[PDB]
């Protein structure tokens, strides 16, 4: 009784110490380097309209300059 | 009487909510409940219980944006859209004023169907009456306060809104309130506002 | 009515960028008004007026600024705004961009003058979509089924056949009368003109076809105005000369192109990724211009297919069209590379006119459930074969295995159908239920017990 | 290896997908110890 | 230092454009001025003065622009900045958020005029805090606990109770009864008319409000003076603390009303916005409300803050959280974990960390069982929330007699000592004492971090 339940406990831990090291190193380091991406192509997002607004802002002034 | 929109019907006193709004939904009735004198947000025809029932006298349905066929079956189904109240079937477009308004047409009109919507929805207020004011859409009333702002050359917020984008709908979610009304017969009315954001 | 005073004419030019044109001393001009621009070399291009401002006028000519000078061009200014020449005898017809003829036929000889932005229809007297059109995909027709006058886009990519199933659709018109389709073109190749030029003519059906294409040597400023000669035309076949007209407008990801590149030369505040903030309503104009009145027996309805772009469906383009549109038809690459035609995932394509066009008198009993149930059984096997790969493949549930032998079934018997079957709507049901009869009963949940016991054991 | 695209929605949905398989270790480790436990006292026995 | 010329009157109104109004041929003008705009019609409106260049003055309009004529408006400029009347009679006074009252009582005899920007305190004046500050939460008092000079904040959410445990944290401050000059101010920005009516009837019915100054703004207030809200809130506590010597308890709370007001005027004076479209300057503009607190040498006032903030969407990597956790000394998380599981107050103890606990408790200032009793209580919290996880994949045989222990020890801690009831008065000696009734559920040698020297006096009973 304490044979056929030694066999097929390391038969349970291979497939479960594999599950445990298929996430550690195969899925969280996918994920945490695929949102490693999300926030370095959010920074840009917001750099093209730090300069789409900086660009309206000179023109503004200019035209401000104008009417004087 | 004439009335500007854009200006908050004077009143007697603000009284604390205290009587429940039953939307007749299982789960919106005993879990999140709300009350007659209350605001609500969902991410939404659909609601036809707030017409049949919910125990509020005047209902008052504003489509902010609303699609070119979907507009075209509320005031298709509500004239034959009929309850009970003592027995007798009774139409529901008795109590009922609608504010149509489809994306075809212009965008300075699209931010002038909510305040239109709630200035009806204070006058009937005053009167004594609860008043359910159902806003259908204010994220096609927040995407015409960004193209105004756009045409103006103005400074946006996160996301392209204008900075003003919190001032504008806390100038609408707070019209809403039971309240002692002004007047000498000494009566008390209420407006529930139940507004959708994008799903 | 009519207008007898002589056209004022103007040399005087003063600047030149990209699609505009700036004029000066104008005397009292116009807003939207087309202007008549006569170049140097004496080839003649239009424009329209984008701005005034005192005696200052910005017009954007349609052909392009390719040769335009400053001290030489004259800019005669048409009096009105811009008005087609429409007539029933432009149905079988091919125009450009502008509305010139590319068949080597004449100019077309109006019956009315219509303008392009038209006349908004009072929605009181707006009666609503309940005649169900049937389009021979299964795809469609027995999960996201489309109405007589429905406007429903076509969400796709770049590689993906959108353009098949646009002239499958087309062919394949049901009603269970003769549609007359207009079809605009905008940004489209010459590969994709020959497509769908060589189809309607192959069955025979260039009877009643308007073509509006616009191709990419074209100029971008044409596509402005495309779709709006398209709908002014298709509005004249539908609420005058009572017809049944259907549109469709291909790549309407290459009007918001051209949409944006005039806004990006007026140097306007820019919305989200560059698009003008005026979008939402300038797209709007185009597509609410559909449906079906209450006095006239006609109709019309809108098909618009766009790309968007690298697979997102929160791209602004495919996000502001499903706010005015009335549910969209996904095409998916994913389905694509497994060799499906068509590819359609119907998990996030939506029909929101479905639920009154079927039903007893429309379809037959058991069209609301059996597409309420083909839904949930596909979501949830689209959630267990993401777990198939990771954890196991037969493990934790051996029902299980019958949602994976759903989603092999469901790709490729019910949405798989090649080019010319032409599955009527009852063909579509009892295919739908040999795929929910591998499952058992108590897990059909969506179907209750009353429509349930008539067609589970057939 | 990336997966979708970035929109500000999709941050919060693979920080939830995140927190799904930070506790899928911390779920199993345990369970791989559970059995590792009876592993190395059935041995004794 | 008074000023006696007359004040001008100016109808040279030049330019309208959203709540700004340029006026023009202004004779001097101030920065932050302060004008009280005429309508034609004869309602009166206030305004601050944005920006000034040459004979040029742009105010802003508090209240708003709608109905200003450019012919028949006649605005008139004070002389002076913005001023506030403070007096030690503004406790058990409602104001609104510009200083006027709100309780039906009248205007403030204003015992001395203050700024309301103040200036920043002297690093060298400033001393460490050292007492501590009863909040009757035993969540906060036991484990989290706060001294006298502190600024520490209530990481929320929305439809999570941070006003219904601001409201409560403001019934039942005191300072500690060791067997005494206590006041708070209470600043709300940004809150409804069913909150600022919850605030109002809730601090009047219990008998606080002869220590409480309460200033209100609601959300259809304008969004200027939820700006001066603060600093308002912040002139009359430094009036209060070490100027009357007494402690003073500022609650101010959604700080994420306040930068979504900064964010608004902002984009008012036509500047690019920043990072995730707040300001850039907002780090200095959080801080100068921030860092009006601690103690001083040679007064015995003290002033502590507890700013409540809702981040948005649990983010902690926004910047409204991010740069209040660079400024402030601790955190307290109200979480939704514990909200739906109905356990009131919701605050979870395993984030949350007060960085100034190790100097208010202690012998002298509670009792000297405190630092042992909640590094005790932590450690056994956080085992029993480990050891719950291995009673669903392993089960509830097979755990130990140790595991045993701890999930009982889980049912308890999370029912007798965090829920409290709103209502429920706990001294910081009624805390401790539960926290032995759960400590005495293990035997001791599982008491670790408790040392065998006050182990002995408190265990037994």
């Amino acid at each position: 009784s304490l044979q056929t339940s030694f066999v097929t406990l390391d038969e349970a831990i291979k497939i479960t110490n594999r599950r445990v090291n298929a996430i550690e190193h195969v899925i969280i380091p996918r994920i945490e380097r695929t949102l490693a991406y999300i926030i370095t192509e959010l920074d840009e997002r917001e750099r093209e309209e730090f300069y789409r607004l900086k660009k309206i802002q000179e023109k503004k002034k200019i035209l401000k300059e104008k009417s004087d | 009487q004439v009335w500007p929109v854009r200006q908050v019907r004077p009143v007697t006193e603000k009284l604390p909510a205290n009587h429940p709004l039953l939307t007749g939904q299982r789960v919106l009735d005993a879990l999140f409940p709300c009350v007659q004198g209350g605001t609500t947000a969902i991410p939404g025809v659909i609601s036809q219980s707030l017409s049949k029932y919910s125990n509020s006298d005047v209902i008052i349905y504003v489509g902010c944006g609303e699609r070119g066929n979907e507009m075209s079956e509320v005031l298709r189904d509500f004239p034959e859209l009929t309850m009970e109240v003592d027995g007798k079937v009774e139409s529901i477009m008795k109590r009922t004023a609608l504010v149509a308004n489809t994306s075809n047409m212009p965008v300075a009109a699209r931010e002038a169907s909510i305040y239109t919507g709630i200035t009806l929805s204070e006058y009937f207020r005053d009167m004594g009456y609860h008043v359910s004011m159902m806003a259908d859409s204010t994220s096609r009333w927040a995407e015409a306060l960004r193209e105004i702002s756009g045409r103006l050359a103005e400074m946006p917020a996160d996301s392209g809104y204008p900075a003003y984008l919190g001032a504008r709908l806390a100038s609408f979610y707070e019209r809403a309130g039971r309240v002692k009304c002004l007047g000498n017969p000494e009566r008390e009315g209420s407006v529930s506002i139940v507004g959708a954001v994008s799903p | 009515n009519y207008l007898s005073q002589p056209r004022l004419t103007y040399k005087t030019v003063s600047g030149v960028n990209g699609p505009l044109v700036i004029l000066d001393h104008v005397k009292f001009p116009r807003y939207a008004e087309i202007v008549h621009l006569t170049l140097p070399d004496g080839t003649k291009r239009s424009g329209q007026v984008l701005e005034v401002s005192g005696s200052k006028a910005v017009v954007q000519v349609f052909e392009g600024t390719s040769g335009i000078d400053a001290k030489k061009t004259s800019c005669e200014f048409t009096g009105d705004i811009l008005r087609t020449p429409v007539s029933e005898d432009m149905l079988g017809r091919v125009f450009n961009g502008s509305g010139k003829p590319i068949d080597r036929g004449p100019v077309v000889l109006a019956e009315d003058f219509l303008d392009i932005m038209g006349q908004p229809i009072n929605p009181q007297c707006r009666i609503y979509p309940e005649e169900m059109i049937q389009t021979g995909i299964s795809a469609i027709d027995g999960m996201n089924s489309i109405a007589r006058g429905q406007k429903i886009p076509i969400f796709s990519a770049a590689g993906l056949p959108h353009n098949e199933i646009a002239a499958q659709i087309c062919r394949q018109a049901g009603l269970v009368e003769n549609f007359a389709i207009v079809f605009a073109a905008m940004g489209v190749n010459m590969e994709t003109a020959r497509f769908f030029k060589s189809d309607f003519e192959e069955n025979g059906s260039m009877d009643n076809v308007c073509l509006f294409l616009n191709l990419a040597n074209d100029p971008t400023i044409e596509r402005i105005i495309t779709p709006r000669l398209a709908l002014t035309t298709a509005e004249f076949l539908a609420y005058q000369c009572e017809k049944h007209v259907l549109v469709i407008l291909t790549d309407m990801s290459s009007y918001a192109e051209a949409l944006r590149e005039v806004s990006a030369a007026r140097e306007e505040v820019p919305g989200r990724r560059g698009f003008p903030g005026y979008m939402y309503t300038d797209l709007a104009t185009i597509y609410e211009r559909a449906g079906r009145v209450e006095g006239r027996n006609g109709s019309i309805t809108q098909i618009p297919i766009l790309t968007m772009p690298n697979d997102d469906i929160t791209h602004p383009i495919p996000d502001l069209t499903g706010y005015i549109t009335e549910g969209q038809i996904y095409v998916d690459r994913q389905l694509h590379n497994r060799q499906i035609y068509p590819p359609i995932n119907v998990l996030p394509s939506l029909s929101r006119l479905m639920k009154s066009a079927i039903g007893e008198g429309m379809t037959r009993k058991d069209h609301a459930d059996v597409s309420n149930q083909l839904y949930a059984c596909y979501a949830i096997g689209k959630d267990v074969q993401a777990m198939k790969a990771v954890v196991g493949e037969e493990a934790l549930t051996s029902d299980d295995l019958l949602y994976l032998e759903f989603l092999q079934k469901f790709e490729r018997n019910f949405i798989a159908q090649g080019p010319y079957e032409n599955r009527t709507v009852y063909e579509t049901l009892d295919i739908g239920w040999q795929l929910l009869r591998i499952f058992p009963k108590e897990m059909l949940k969506r179907i209750p017990q009353s429509t349930l016991s008539e067609f589970y054991p057939r | 290896r990336i997966e979708i695209f970035p929109s500000r929605m999709a941050q919060t949905i693979m920080k939830a997908r995140l927190k799904g398989a930070q506790t899928g270790r911390n779920l199993l480790k345990k369970k791989s110890d559970a059995l590792t436990l009876r592993f190395r006292q059935i041995l004794k026995k």
